[PDB]
RNA sequence: AUGAUGUCAUACUUAUCCUGUCCCUUUUUUUUCCA
């Protein structure tokens, strides 16, 4: 019975796997449609100068990235990525905002990991938990 | 199944078939090519690491050694005209493409060890 | 809701929103803030376990049903002592039944 | 692994809270618990070695707890294996609760 | 062992033999 | 002078380096022999097309990666504001939607991957810091019951500018420096000394002639801060014109007028440009810093100022060290800037103190309970003391409950987790008081506004190296006069503050030294001796010092560099000497890396080298998770020595894909790990220079231990039945408890550190063979001694 | 894992001893083990399924 | 007939001891054909 069940599990699994596979191929072909119509809706007065600026910045970007990749095998990876993580660095760069937290008078007023119920023993005086006076 | 249950070799080969298909559809996604992955004329070398001092003339000379060239096109920064430090070169034979490649790989011209690759250009 | 809005306001929940509701609720609110939240987040199935402890130890646990670290502390009997004293007569009515005055101790606040 | 081990060892200590007249064998168990509380990686190495290789164990003791209207059997296992079992217990209940083995009707649950 | 050819607890182990000089306590016992 | 012969030797070195690399290139092109039918081609042409296809797919989605990045990168600073037209707008929606389309078209594949491996697979017999939000829905799950203005920016900048203590002093001092080449500029904090002075000099036209203006700082991140604010004033991009260059971080381009750097960065610019020809101004900040590099650059630039008159030397500092400053720099005029924002009320204890820790405790107790609003800064010596302090304060917190209000105790030192360092920088929560227990690191480069009180125990952990025996002891020492002076001056920056000294006016005015021992005296100087031997100073005795070292320490230094072989039997540089000299680390490590080539343990020695670079802060050891940390540390403990333990930890971290939460889970400081990684790749960036070939020990830890042997043979100890005792000196050492062998106690041990804490100690030790010592140094280690 | 399953089920099969009587467990379950909660609740899960049916 | 050699435990001496391993401040350093 265990062999029979193992086989039936495996084959049902690959059945549904392939079905969902074809579902994703449909999804991505409609994404094909979406992308073609994206560039189509794209193709058809700060636009001229900001555009020369596009080619400006992107072109010296490709120049600097080319020659970075060239001088050191990847100093594009020595320069660009490592620039953008360390602490006092980010504090210096003015970067803004690089979960609930609350008052700490609350915490640690109580300490322990075991229930005070003695583990079933009863003969110890644990009725009140604050001295009388 | 059985597009997986044959090997690991051709499984990963079929994985390359897909990732190929998706990267193709992905370039057509971002809207570059009109026709979907026309297989490229094997008759051009994309030769990079080029020098901003080497122009279509000297490329034509040095790549005329191995075959009849059809043309020499260094893609231009349009409104500056200075070399992009890569190039395409267009032959007449596939035999010319391979005969130029298998000797011109990693070779020094103008104190730069340039690269030769076949043209994957769909342009 | 005060927590979510204190994320929205991104202010800090202060002791004033949580001292009216300090011993109320069933876990208990004073469990959120105990010392060992960090190694008690990994104790699962503790209720079944205290149930099955009856087949391992030769004694009977009258609180088989609960755990003080996980459930809070679900009773407080500190007014019982006070009102027991007021009903027996007060410390004076209570100590006239004793050998207190034969000790000549000046007053009963020092007894130990 | 150390959180699961700390929980196991605290649970095992909870028996001798009283620190009574106990015996030789509980003395020996407390010794094992303390030396595993000090050096928690020889402990865990032993534990996983056991879980991997051992399949013939020592003998268990039985005795009865007299509740005057029925009796309860109480089983007495040896210390080394009690530690291995306590850790296995914690690990199984933790994982079972994370993968959601038990549907919501199996009810001595930790939620109420 | 059979499964691998085809592929503590000290009660079970034999007894370490006697030394040349038996440690004093071994003798008084 | 000596500057010029140094220069001489340096340019000779540069041409020799160029020719050396050229010879290497031609050599290796010689060594690699470039040896470079119909159905043959008809067979392989399909296969070269296969690789063409595949590497083209990688390269193709790589250029899609390029423009993928580029669309959002360019549209960031153009679109959101400007009045632009049909074309580029259309292209914005295109790139937006189309990159989203690609993202979702790969997300589809990823989704199907994960949901198709999600399922049940019958078992097979075959022989981020939120566990207080994993414990906050457990309760809420248990407790549920259901059934232009940019012009305004610049005007504001200039308006505050006008209120600097140097802004009225503008033109008089500019003319002052126009007169005299050497200018002492004495000025206190906040004056604008670091920000406005280079702005002025930009305004003066000292930048024309293609010139630059150097501003050096003793600390990288302080350089970054100063640069950021000066660029903010400059209204430009920080990095093109106003730029900084420090280790691993270039933020300069060829527009650079104002180049900020560290003192070592300027030293290494003396590795590239001896006469500083493109810089018209070198502005050295807070030179009182007493840095090795500070007193090297002082002499070098003094010689430059003698040999380059139109060069501009401006060295500004905070304190009264201007006497000797001018004296060495031949009596420069001293331009006084008055800068001191707000008055500081400094109090003295009525008598001396006995247990100054409890005095600290009860002082902050009373200050908190009785004072009106305002933050608290309090100095202690360091980490152990500091957590004991916070222990005491939080104990009092617990005991006195709501009879007090919220006392956010915040400890701070250098090696504690960086998130918890950032912890203190939050603006104070209303109603609560913010009390920071600090080390003297918060004396300099940490400006936490709101501090209105500060208390000084009059002490500090000063290093003291008496070469006598090679003893480097971080000892307790009553703090300098200037030290306490600015420990007072750390306050007042926003309001009238107070500074309570734990000692009397008597002990202060009477028993106080002016300035801490100029480090050249106290420190061990191996790297700087090797460095001035790298520039070619043969006679290092009559060298232009400001404070000369004692002859003894340089004696033992030279004997050390000779012993490791960097000097010949008369004391000048070997080829090894110079190549090890370029490496910016002490020669111990550099010679061990030299040995890694011989033993074929390249990568391993690289990684160990990178590990000891930052080591002191690898492992976190919290008090609230002691046992989990001890165990996550005992996990890695491998046999052979803790150096290869560090090797293994880095191996496992890089194994993870350089993950932070890896180090979080395994109780390792990410800062140290990350910096060790970048320093390792920097050593690999110099790796071809020093002629090192990349090979691995192939799991042969014998080679790696022997390379460590060749590197640290001086750093060895042997068993004696009265404890562990040195090999050479036979003075008694002890085993660091944090050592991976601390109780294994080898007979023959190698070490790396030498301190004498409460007991004499050595850190990060390894078990050695004494035979490898004769294998390595038979001329220094002979058999008779082992 | 088959390793833990084998441990857990090879552990219920032990010798049970009172003053001088000894026998071997071979059939039922020893509830004085520490994972006996898990065995009891999982087996009871199988029986919940028999009583309700997989659909309900 | 008594040698030294010993990793032998036991016996014994000195009104011979009750006399015990814990944990580091600050911080800077030039880089080279990509393909």
């Amino acid at each position: 019975a265990d062999r029979k069940a193992r086989e039936a599990v495996e084959m049902r699994a690959q059945v549904e796997r392939k079905m969902a596979q074809k579902e994703k191929e449909k999804h991505e072909e409609k994404l094909r449609e979406m992308a073609q119509k994206a560039r189509e809706r794209r193709a058809g007065d700060g636009e001229a100068r900001e555009r020369d600026e596009i080619r400006h910045d992107r072109r010296k970007e490709r120049q600097h990235d080319r020659n970075l990749s060239r001088a050191a095998p990847d100093k594009r990876s020595k320069l660009q990525r490592n620039e953008n993580r360390d602490i006092s660095e980010v504090i210096a760069l003015g970067v803004p905002n690089p979960e609930v937290q609350y008052d700490q008078r609350l915490f640690n007023q109580s300490k322990g990991m075991d229930s005070g119920f003695a583990g079933g023993e009863d003969e110890i005086y644990n009725v009140y938990d604050q001295a009388w006076r | 199944d059985d597009f997986k249950g044959r090997s690991a070799e051709e499984v990963e080969e079929i994985k390359a078939e897909k990732e190929a298909k998706t990267q193709a559809i992905l370039l057509e996604m971002v809207g570059d090519l009109p026709d979907a992955d026309i297989k490229p004329p094997e008759n051009v070398l994309f030769v990079c690491k080029l020098n901003p001092v080497t122009t279509d003339e000297d490329l034509e000379i040095i790549f005329s050694r191995f075959g009849p060239i059809r043309s020499c096109e260094v893609i231009r920064d349009w409104k500056t005209g200075e070399s992009l430090c890569y190039a395409f070169i267009e032959f007449e034979k596939e035999e010319d493409c391979e005969k130029a490649f298998f000797k011109m790989d990693n070779v020094l011209i103008d104190d730069r060890r340039i690269h030769v690759d076949f043209s994957q250009s769909v342009a | 809701l005060k927590r979510q809005e204190a994320i929205a306001q991104n202010r800090r929940l202060t002791l004033e929103d949580l001292e009216d509701s300090w011993d109320r609720g069933i876990p208990r609110i004073n469990t959120l803030f105990q010392k060992d939240r960090h190694t008690l987040a990994y104790d699962k199935g503790w209720r079944v376990r205290t149930d099955f402890k009856q087949y391992q130890v030769l004694k009977q646990n009258p609180f088989w049903w609960t755990h003080q670290r996980h459930d809070g502390k679900l009773w407080n009997l500190n007014n019982y002592r006070t009102d027991m004293i007021q009903a027996l007569g007060g410390v004076e009515g209570i100590l006239e039944h004793t050998l207190f005055k034969g000790t000549y101790f000046p007053t009963w606040e020092g007894l130990f | 692994d150390t959180k699961l081990l700390i929980l196991a060892l605290e649970r095992l200590k909870e028996a001798y809270s009283v620190k009574s007249r106990l015996n030789q064998s509980q003395r020996e168990e407390l010794g094992l618990i303390e030396q595993a509380y000090d050096n928690p990686h020889e402990a865990l190495s032993r534990i996983k070695r056991h879980l991997l290789t051992q399949r013939a164990f020592k003998e268990v003791g039985i005795e009865f707890m007299d509740l005057y209207s029925h009796l309860v059997p109480v089983y007495d296992v040896e210390p080394l294996e009690k530690i291995t079992d306590a850790y296995l217990d914690q690990y199984l209940w933790y994982e079972a609760d994370k993968r959601r083995l038990f549907p919501p009707w199996i009810k001595p649950a930790d939620t109420e | 062992f059979l499964l691998d050819k085809a592929a503590p607890n000290p009660e079970t182990k034999p007894a370490r033999p006697d030394p040349i000089d038996m440690d004093e306590d071994e003798l008084e016992m | 002078d000596e500057w010029e012969r140094t220069e001489r030797e340096r340019l000779q070195d540069l041409e020799e380096r160029d020719a050396f690399a050229e010879r290497v290139r031609q050599r290796d092109k010689d060594r690699t022999r470039n040896v470079l039918a119909e159905e043959d081609r008809k067979a392989m042409v399909p296969e070269l097309r296969k690789k063409s296809r595949r590497e083209y797919l990688a390269k193709r989605e790589r250029e899609k990666l390029e423009d993928l990045e580029a669309e959002l990168a360019d549209e960031e600073f153009l679109f959101g504001d400007v009045e632009l037209s049909r074309h580029e707008r259309q292209e914005l929606k295109y790139k937006r939607r189309v990159r989203d389309l690609a993202r979702e078209y790969r997300a589809a594949g990823e989704q199907e991957k994960l949901e198709a491996t999600n399922r049940y697979h019958m078992p097979k017999e075959t022989r981020p810091g939120e566990e207080q939000r994993r414990w906050e829905e457990a309760r809420l799950g248990a407790a549920s019951l259901k059934f232009s203005t940019q012009a305004q920016q610049k005007e504001s900048i200039q308006a505050v500018r006008r209120s600097l203590p140097v802004f009225p002093f503008r033109e008089e001092l500019l003319a002052a420096i126009a007169n005299h080449q050497v200018l002492i500029i004495e000025g206190e904090t906040g004056s604008g000394k670091t920000t406005q002075i280079p702005q002025y000099l930009f305004e003066e036209g000292y930048t024309n002639k293609g010139m630059k203006i150097a501003c050096t700082q003793p600390r990288r991140v302080a350089a970054m801060s100063v640069a950021a604010r000066v660029a903010r004033e400059m209204g430009v991009k920080l990095g093109n014109e106003v730029g900084y260059s420090i280790r691993f971080e270039d933020c300069t381009s060829e527009r650079t007028v104002l180049r900020y750097m560290t003192d070592g960065m300027l030293l290494r610019e003396f590795l590239s440009e001896p006469d500083l020809a493109s810089y018209s101004v070198v502005m050295v900040d807070e030179a009182h810093e007493r840095t090795l590099h500070t007193d090297i650059l002082f002499g070098l630039i003094k010689d430059v100022a003698r040999f380059r008159p139109e060069l501009k030397v401006l060295v500004a500092s905070a304190t009264m060290d201007t006497a000797r400053f001018s004296t060495f720099f031949d009596d420069a005029p001293v331009f006084r800037i008055p800068g001191r924002r707000f008055p500081v009320d400094i109090f003295y204890t009525k008598a001396p103190e006995a247990d100054y820790l409890e005095a600290c405790v009860v002082s902050v107790l009373q200050i908190h309970v009785t004072q009106p609003p305002g933050d608290i800064l309090v100095f202690l010596t360091g980490q152990e003391e500091i957590e004991a302090a916070c222990e005491m304060l939080q104990d009092r917190c617990r005991r006195l409950g709501s009879k007090i209000r919220e006392l956010l105790v915040l400890p701070i030192y250098a090696n504690l987790p960086s998130d918890m360092q950032a912890r203190i920088f939050q603006p104070t929560p209303p109603g609560a008081r913010k009390v920071v227990v600090a080390t003297n690191i918060a004396e300099t480069s940490l400006t936490i506004e709101g501090i209105i009180y500060v208390l000084d125990p009059g002490f500090c952990k000063q290093k003291s190296y008496n070469p006598r025996t090679g003893m480097e002891s971080l000892t307790v020492t009553p703090c300098s006069k200037a030290s306490a002076n600015q420990r007072a001056g750390r306050a007042g920056r926003v309001a009238a503050g107070k500074c309570f000294r734990l000692y009397t006016a008597w002990a202060y005015q009477h028993e106080l030294e002016e300035t801490t021992v100029p480090e050249i005296q106290r420190t061990s100087l191996g790297n700087v001796v090797l460095l001035l031997k790298s520039l070619g100073i043969h006679d290092l005795m009559h060298f232009d010092f400001l404070d000369p070292p004692p002859y003894e320490t340089l004696l033992l230094a030279l004997e050390q560099l000779y012993a490791l072989g960097a000097l010949n039997h008369l004391g000048e540089l070997t080829t090894s000497g110079r190549k090890m000299a370029e490496l910016p680390v002490d020669p111990m490590l550099s010679k061990m890396i030299l040995a890694s080539e011989k033993y074929s343990c390249s990568e391993e020695i690289l990684t160990v080298a990178a590990m000891l670079s930052v080591n002191n802060s690898i492992f976190y050891r919290p008090k609230d998770k002691v046992v989990h940390a001890d165990n996550a540390r005992v996990n890695f403990f491998l046999p052979g020595g803790d150096h290869l333990v560090l090797l293994n930890v880095y191996t496992q971290w890089a194994e993870s894909g350089y993950s932070s939460q890896w180090c979080y889970e395994n109780f390792v400081q990410f800062r140290s790990m990350r910096r060790a990684r970048d320093v390792r790749e920097q050593l690999e960036g110099l790796l071809e220079r020093v002629e090192v070939g990349l090979s691995s020990c192939q799991g042969d830890y014998i080679r790696v231990r022997k390379a460590i042997t060749a590197g640290y043979f001086y750093h060895t100890a042997r068993l004696t039945r009265s404890g562990y005792r040195t090999v050479k000196q036979q003075q008694t050492v002890f085993i660091h408890p944090n050592s991976s062998l601390f109780e294994q106690q080898p007979r023959w041990l190698l070490y790396h550190e030498l301190v004498l804490t409460t007991k004499e100690f050595m850190r990060q030790v390894l078990e050695i063979e004494s035979s490898w010592l004769l294998e390595v140094a038979p001329h220094y280690y002979k058999a008779k001694e082992l | 894992d088959h390793n833990i399953a084998d441990y857990m089920t090879a552990k219920n099969n032990v010798v049970i001893n009172y003053k001088d009587m000894n026998h071997t467990n071979s059939y039922g379950i020893i509830r004085g083990l520490q994972f006996a909660s898990f065995i009891v609740q999982y087996y009871g899960l199988v029986m919940d399924l028999l009583v309700l049916g997989l659909h309900r």
